């Protein structure tokens, strides 16, 4: 059977329209001289982000994308003909089910259209009348036949908003972290799949007679080994239009390397260092050195606080700065490595205060800095700090030094 | 002293989610990698095939033996073709023990084990062609079928055993359903 | 014989209670309406990492771990059936010695844990109940089967520790590129012996027919000459299992070297340029110029 | 442009390099050990080397291309070390923000100007 | 001592792209005479820095020192033997280290980042 050329020309005769069209229809001021807005509001209304019904049919979409790719991964698995008739992968049921809607949701696109051309030329719309007519030929046929239904892979892009309106991670951090993998999955799987249709039939050269007999999964794992740099050379594309397509995906992949580790992914490698509370030490009681850390400072209090001759004692120190332990952590650590930990939460931000369970501590203990050039601003900023503790919690008791005695007045 | 400081929780809800999603997950794949042997058993179907003829056809073919000590030696076997007929079809076809019998040759309709001597493999030959000759034309029996792929072949036993299939399926949902409870039941502890 | 399943079924089962009972005690405020300190003390006692009694114990759970792997590389190394009888790798007594004492110190671990649901979770003490119950069977049946045993090489971590307080080294960079040595080759072994057990049997889909006989050791290779990039393909996995997890296994290298070179590896190449003495000039004068050198 | 350009004359001589080296065989086995292999087979070769992909489903036999193969991954190296921190990393990271606030109809526009903090 | 150095180096890859068994008797790379002309001087030159010595165990594990009666003694045997054998003598190709002093007092290169490279 030879009309496998009409499915891919479906798909391209609905572009063609499209592009000629939509264009066509913007052109000659003059009309001719010698109801719209209600079904566009209608439309949109529902295609908001943030509105509720927008959200939802949004993850409807990304749902059943992901149904179309594990049903694509199902037949693409299977050998080039089989009788397909008793048990064609769940019928032409399931074939028309996630089109029917996405062929809906492009005509829904298409008249909530705002910007007519434009709604045409994003590419999050050009994938649609590429995956969508093929199927609508199938079912003609009443065959079904290895497409390009792969692209449908392509909505794993907004995978990272779904995250954000659904509330599940809410970092920004970790929003690019998981932005970037959907994309690379994204391209990976896209990838793989031309490779995988590239080598499906042979080269036109040799009529076809130079065809690799490998899997989806056999061609996206050549793709990692080769996208890694690993190259085993086990697998590897035979065909010509093959090998023209791999040395394409090299400097693809290699482009968007280049063009994404020194801008996102550095960025994304670096974290903070110190977060959440000091959890997980039963028993014991709790003190935070609140105020001006600094290396001299706590080396003294430390050897003291914990100098062995005490005997009857916890350890308890949880610590607490805003500009962190930059070089405390090379030029001391704190003394101690299961114990005694660092918060890099601010003394006057409530939610970092609340961090440290200010409540649960015995005592805060205040530290002010000798070599300060203003002592009353640095008196001034240490009585702000002890506002701001009896303020969250009244009953603390709080320890703090002053560098000049007329400031002891303001405390009382 | 300590509050609900005592709870903390951490590693409990964090493993039952890393639990449902490894049991998902584990079966989404056994799922894309289990249809084609399971289409396979399903392509065949029951019938009561009845022996047709067997011949001699005297053809040679080799076989690989070894010793566990990694020997590489190869045995020659005489060849025997077997003819059955189908009982709803009855259309004549090729017999085989097996689908690695019948991948590892198909002019054959049996393979005996590989044997280091050409003689006792001869002896086990005559010895199956004789447990073969008794049971012709009448008594059918259990048989498998296909008439989808290989019309004119026919399977004395099965590709594949459920026992496998389910036994590598049970194990993600009931590991998806262990991650379940332990969720729940960290939120059922965390309430007080 | 077919009884490998219950091997494998005793760690897990094993696990089952540990998650489900621990968690369970810890509900229904109400207890009912309508000693334990002291062994607690006696247990923590010794469990202090400062305390003489702790520092000599924890150097214990190592070489004795160390020890497991030693005779794990010598029965990985032999045939998948042997005639075990006359001289299987020092006998049963052996293969109790070392989990003898590792099922009284996950005892001791459980009895000395200080948040009982906590104490569970901890990666260093999920990694016990995995290595432990396996042989426990094998000694039931007088029969060695491989195991998970090599997870017991995940003890590794701890190396950077002892040798702070050893007091054999003492820069805090030569401390982070013992962690970092450390956590590589614990990583890099566990790796290597998942993919070794992954190709011992074959894929299930064929029969365990497409199996790979190919040693521990060939493992272990591989898995160098694929996280180094180099690949030379003369030896890769052949089985659908092995190639997912090879994949996987690219992946969590490539995100460890991502994670790990920018923040401490780049850090550790960076020393000082300068320190110790002017020393081995024989005979001379010396002098030193102090002050501001510009 | 400048670069890609530059990337590209390299990548077609040395690869016009090994063809013509592969063409005729090694002197010294009288040329029959030559490889019958295209321009195409050629070029692609040096591609997945220069990239370190290395399939080795194809790699120059002759010791003549071996030679030139050990030389071309070093001159590749070479200019990957001596260009992509000084030009390539300029390029990579360019302007953030730029273009009209153009391709939203019907509504009405102000611009905050002064000083965004 | 370098330039003696390269050319125990060259006859190294001369033998060392031999057979594992030759002939050796009327053509052995030169005969004995080369064999033992590099490591005569060599020899003396090793106790020439051990009487030039000046903090004895320091000089001897210098580790410029250690290569030297690694190359040297294993040659001695062959020319008792008469009969050559492939040794440890690409360690002498550690020699090399010091190329970058040469270079220095013979006034070729001046520039640090050229010493450096
Ligand atoms: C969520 C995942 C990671 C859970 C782990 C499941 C593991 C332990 C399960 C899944 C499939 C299982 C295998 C499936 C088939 C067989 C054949 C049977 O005759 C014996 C057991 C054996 C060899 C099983 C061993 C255990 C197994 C590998
Ligand atoms: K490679």
């Amino acid at each position: 059977q030879r009309m496998w050329w009409a499915f891919l020309a479906s798909s391209m005769v609905t572009f063609f329209g499209g592009l000629f069209i939509i264009l066509l229809w913007r052109t000659l001021k003059y009309l001719w001289t010698v109801w719209m807005t209600s079904v566009k509001d209608w439309a949109g209304v529902m295609i908001s982000a943030q509105t509720l019904t927008g959200r939802v049919l949004v993850v409807l979409v990304f749902a059943l994308s992901i149904g179309a790719l594990v049903i694509y991964f199902i037949d693409s698995s299977n050998p080039i003909e089989s009788c397909q008739n008793f048990y064609k992968d769940f019928t032409l049921q399931i074939d028309m089910a996630f089109n029917v809607f996405f062929l809906l949701y492009f005509g829904l696109r298409f008249i909530a259209a705002n910007d007519k051309l434009w709604f045409w030329l994003e590419v999050n719309s050009v994938v649609d009348f590429f995956t969508v007519p093929p199927v609508f030929v199938s079912v003609y046929l009443n065959r079904s036949w290895l497409g390009l239904r792969f692209l449908r892979a392509l909505r794993l892009i907004q995978f990272s908003e779904i995250l954000q309106f659904l509330n599940i991670l809410k970092t920004s951090n970790s929003i690019k972290l998981v932005n970037l993998l959907s994309i690379f999955i994204s391209t990976w799987l896209t990838a793989a799949g031309f490779i995988h249709l590239v080598e499906n039939s042979g080269d036109p050269w040799e009529n076809f007679q130079n065809n690799q007999a490998l899997t989806y999964w056999e061609c996206v794992y050549l793709l990692m080994v080769t996208m890694s740099t690993v190259g085993y050379g086990d697998v590897y594309a035979k065909t010509t239009l093959g090998r023209l397509f791999m040395v394409f995906f090299i400097l693809g992949g290699l482009a968007m390397f280049a063009s994404y580790v020194p801008e996102i992914i550095e960025l994304i490698g670096n974290r903070k260092k110190y977060g959440g509370s000091y959890s997980a030490v039963s028993g014991r009681k709790h003190i935070v050195v609140c105020g001006h850390i600094t290396l001299e400072s706590v080396s003294n209090f430390l050897k003291d606080f914990l100098h062995k001759d005490r005997d009857d004692v916890n350890v308890e120190i949880v610590f607490l700065h805003n500009i962190s332990p930059n070089l405390e952590l090379e030029a001391l650590f704190k003394r101690h490595f299961t114990q005694v930990e660092f918060y890099q939460g601010s003394v006057l931000n409530p939610h970092d205060l609340a961090r440290v369970k200010i409540e649960s501590a015995d005592a805060c203990l205040i530290l002010a800095n000798k070599y300060c050039a203003d002592p009353d601003a640095e008196d001034a900023s240490n009585i702000m700090r002890v506002i701001s503790i009896k303020n969250y919690h009244p009953k603390i008791r709080i320890i703090t030094q002053m560098l000049q005695y007329h400031n002891k007045a303001h405390l009382l | 002293t300590v509050t609900a400081l005592k709870a903390g929780e951490d590693k409990s809800i964090r493993l039952g989610l890393f639990l449902i999603i490894s049991g998902v997950v584990s079966l989404f794949i056994f799922g894309f990698c289990w249809l084609s042997p399971a289409l396979q058993d399903l392509q065949a179907t029951e019938a009561n095939c009845t022996v047709l003829s067997v011949q001699q056809i005297g053809e040679v073919f080799e076989c690989t033996f070894t010793c566990g000590a990694d020997c590489r030696g190869t045995s020659q076997y005489p060849c025997v073709q077997v003819y059955v007929n189908n009982s709803e079809s009855n259309s004549r076809a090729l017999l085989h023990s097996d689908e690695h019998q019948l991948l590892t040759n198909p002019k054959c309709s049996y393979i005996p084990p590989c044997k280091r001597e050409n003689q006792k493999n001869l002896e086990s030959v005559m010895n199956w062609q004789q447990y073969w000759k008794d049971e012709i034309g009448s008594q059918p029996f259990t048989c498998y079928f296909n008439q989808h792929q290989r019309p004119d072949d026919v399977l004395l036993h099965r590709t594949h055993d459920e026992i496998v299939l389910l036994h590598c399926f049970l194990w993600p949902l009931v590991t998806f359903v262990v991650g379940v409870l332990i969720v729940v039941l960290t939120i059922c502890a965390k309430s007080l």
